[PDB]
């Protein structure tokens, strides 16, 4: 068992090397030059941010309540890194008995990361804004469970390995046309700062940007696939990375192009408008395997 | 001779011109492609599930065939 370290260390580098992508690709959107001075094309800057924040930068806590504040980043980073384990890939590390149920569970527990940070500060000034940030994540998790089930009820069980085999000739974007549009918006609620925005503070960046890649990959399993090929692992590995990278560009697209939707009208897009739409499509997706034979 | 700043207008840069116009999508035509992709989506998907049934019955047949197990 050495492969676990081969899924944390290159992943922590992927969150680090995001700092290039998150302001150079975002840079050309805004007609500005991103990283250039630090490296040949700014490749030395992502690792330079780590030396700046981890070692030299000291701490000044508000109150430091015994166990908390030095426990919230462990829940933030821990839950973000454990999400990589059930991922199907070409081959998964320790494949669970049911796949997507583990995926929804560790994301619903990832709400605590922003909850314990609100309890860390003694002031009332911070906790009201902290609970508002919880409301952005907690509300969209209702619909996230519904849109997941509609894709599953079309084909395959909860296992993530079966979701690759069902996409043999055509993608799941075409049968789930309005549902694919939902996953572009619903994923951005989890601290992406595109439709709505709120030492150890630096550790939250390493956890929040990790979930951004996680939602990009998870959308490329439920809706993308193209080919499987069990005999050739070479063809799948390259083709999967390009599909995930194109979704990473769309995540940074919303951050630059579109203003914030307001907190009150975030509950008018969802609940008032999205929840009647998602359930109507869920009603449609119950009838689909009954109308025409479609059972795994 | 006196030399000062000379006046030039030429094309006048066009004073207030509309650039925003309807492109690609018309209205009713987008629904023909939109709902058309859905109807093509279900028909292609359900044929694969019927091909899955060929594998499904054959998979469970292996358990019935194996009695020394």
């Amino acid at each position: 068992m050495i492969n676990i370290l081969m899924l944390i260390i290159p992943i922590l580098l992927a969150v680090a090397f995001l700092t290039l992508v998150e302001r150079k690709v975002l840079g050309y959107m805004q007609l500005r030059k991103g990283p250039n001075v630090v490296g040949p094309y700014g490749l030395l800057q992502p690792i330079a941010d780590a030396i700046k924040l981890f070692i030299k930068e000291p701490l000044r806590p508000a109150t430091s309540s015994a166990s908390m504040f030095i426990l919230a980043p462990i829940m933030a980073l821990g839950l973000a890194l454990t999400m990589w384990i059930p991922l199907p890939m070409p081959y998964p590390l320790i494949n669970m008995n049911l796949g997507v149920l583990f995926m929804l569970a560790m994301s619903s527990l990832a709400v605590y990361s922003i909850l314990w940070s609100g309890w860390a500060s003694n002031s009332k000034y911070a906790l009201i804004g902290a609970l508002r940030a919880v409301a952005q994540t907690i509300s969209y998790e209702v619909t996230l469970a519904i849109i997941l089930l509609s894709v599953l009820l079309m084909s395959g069980s909860f296992t993530l390995s079966t979701l690759i085999t069902t996409q043999e000739q055509m993608w799941l974007i075409l049968p789930a046309w309005p549902l694919a549009m939902m996953w572009f918006i619903s994923t951005l609620a989890e601290t992406n700062r595109a439709p709505f925005d709120l030492g150890p503070f630096a550790l939250f960046f390493m956890a929040e940007y990790a979930n951004i890649i996680m939602m990009n990959i998870f959308t490329a399993i439920l809706f993308l696939g193209t080919s499987h090929n069990p005999h050739m692992p070479e063809l799948y590995t390259i083709n999967f990375t390009i599909k995930s990278l194109l979704l990473t560009m769309s995540f940074l697209w919303i951050r630059a192009s579109y203003p914030r939707f307001r907190y009150d009208q975030l509950m008018h897009l969802l609940w008032k408008n999205f929840l009647p739409l998602t359930l109507a499509l869920c009603m449609w997706h119950v009838s689909l395997p009954i109308l025409t034979s479609g059972i795994p | 001779x006196x030399x000062x700043x000379x006046x030039x207008x030429x094309x006048x840069x066009x004073x207030x011109x509309x650039x925003x116009x309807x492109x690609x999508x018309x209205g009713y035509s987008m629904f023909a492609v939109g709902i058309g992709a859905l109807l093509f989506g279900y028909w292609s998907m359900m044929k694969w599930n019927r091909e899955r049934r060929r594998l499904q019955i054959e998979d469970f047949e292996a358990r019935i065939a194996l009695m020394p197990l």
